[PDB]
């Protein structure tokens, strides 16, 4: 996953 | 005339944006009356990540640990808690241009504007569908987190969705105002992937009815089907079942426009079947699944082009 | 990641609408310091459109033939001027919410945002292009008429449009806020016809662009162009020749991704004549036109997935 | 045409  | 993907106006959304720094995390929070709410991972570092622990990160924290910007007014915390995956912070502020406003959580199908923003700064808007496997099709950058989806109706803002991270697949993963995610997803670097989607049936529906009241009939036929003969044809192709709650909803869109449910589903079930290739609906080469019924109304004239 | 179509945050905007009536006939008009901007055919009556003569209706009118309704307060009016296609109104009090602002001609192939209006009040907001033919694709219906078209960089809004009229195929017209026309449109109830359009072949490779920024090279092969091969391709599927301002014009884009113009341009060659048929870029299953290199820039990383 |  990417945290944005 | 005319059919949009069409958002809703955001200037009751923008004056609530603020900019949340914990550390050297940065994002965006929501400011209405004297709450800010924003993404509880704005506490983490990037090895914190892999495996954090929220609770146990957050008792680390003062209320001085965070730094609340509104445009270039700081707003100084008071208080703090967290609500699932959300943080609550108390400024000593109410936000003056808070609206009239409450906390939903939508269900899969339904549609809401998205106010992207960067450093407490609004960038664009867009509209877009909560997909059957609860993820959105958005359109997110670093920094976007603390975006928020919302609807508006009269003068009342309903927000739906705060934005958390993107997936593999390059699709979107939030939660509501509550902090609850949508869909099976945790706030932590690790591997997850969107489950398999499925067509939203109910909005192509909608959207055929929404080219027959802008004046076109090219894709009906005289037959009708049975709920039951459609699904056998739905399932084949990807789409969610059709319900009676489904055909019930359709009422009044089958009643401006005088095609029955189950003949609009003939017609459904004919393009799946034998395609439209070389003709368009609306402007579109392909079945769309992104308007409501609700959107429909909202954009078609209540007066059908016969 | 994602790509979406994607409006300007419209808040700006929304604090600037009122709704102005002359008779009975009611429409949005734009507020801006002390002056009202709405359109002119806000005087006529139905047989008037039919061979309207503005100067000769405008005689006719005072100060107090118009009222203009700011949410619920009335703005006296206190001097009105033709402009072209608009009515400047002069009302006794400055909108304290005019943003800084400018008023500009957009040329064919650029994009703005439309608020859709209806009785002064924001009903939505969405994204189109100038077409080539000075039409829009628009979603308006009875009542839209005043509604405005804007770009915003940093804090000010650039208008660029005022909607006026929808022609046969269901397209809009309408006015910059100097109150001319785009096209060859008047503001009278006679036969008007869109001429024929085209592809915004700028707008295709700068969304192939795009595409490339967020990871996707497919549809790339090893051969190049020349400018002049290219355009006999354009020609015959009905594309806008590509001239070198616009080779030029995607200089930053090329740069981000390594891919020469040219080679994007045999790209775009082979695209038209061999078809995408299965596959998708960005979402899409057509080539899409209605995005700027300047609406790629804004919305897609500065950085290219490798 | 249709004047909106």
């Amino acid at each position: 996953v990417t945290l944005x | 005339s005319g059919f949009r993907k069409m958002a809703f106006p955001s200037g009751k959304v923008e004056g609530c944006m603020v900019q949340v720094t914990c550390g050297t995390t940065t994002l965006n929070g929501l400011w209405l009356d004297d709450t800010v709410y924003c993404p509880r991972h704005v506490i983490c570092t990037a090895e914190d990540m892999l495996n954090p622990n929220y609770e146990d990160l957050l008792i680390r924290k003062s209320n001085h640990s965070f730094l609340v910007q509104a445009g270039n007014v700081q707003l100084r915390v008071i208080g703090h808690s967290m609500q699932n995956c959300l943080l609550r912070l108390k400024v000593d502020t109410s936000n003056p241009k808070t609206p009239k406003y409450k906390f939903v959580r939508i269900q899969p199908g339904q549609t809401f504007s998205v106010l992207a923003c960067y450093n407490g700064s609004p960038s664009g808007v867009y509209q877009c569908a909560m997909r059957p496997n609860h993820t959105i099709k958005g359109s997110f950058l670093n920094g976007s987190c603390g975006s928020v989806g919302f609807n508006i109706d009269y003068d009342c803002v309903s927000f739906c969705y705060m934005h958390h991270m993107e997936l593999p697949t390059g699709v979107h993963a939030g939660t509501d105002l509550e902090g609850k995610f949508y869909g099976p997803f945790v706030d932590r670097q690790t591997a997850q992937a969107a489950g398999t989607d499925t067509t939203i049936t109910l909005n192509v529906l909608a959207w055929l009815y929404a080219a027959v009241i802008n004046g076109d009939r090219w894709f009906l036929n005289r037959f009708t089907t049975t709920l039951n003969d459609f699904n056998l044809v739905a399932m084949k192709y990807n789409y969610e079942p059709l319900t009676q709650d489904h055909v019930d909803i359709l009422g009044p869109l089958s009643a401006q426009t005088g095609i029955a449910v189950l003949d609009m589903c003939a017609a459904l079930k004919e393009l799946l079947q034998n395609g439209m290739n070389g003709r368009t609906i609306l402007g579109s080469t392909i079945l769309e699944d992104e308007f409501t019924p609700f959107d429909v109304v909202r954009q078609c004239s209540g007066v059908t082009f016969q």
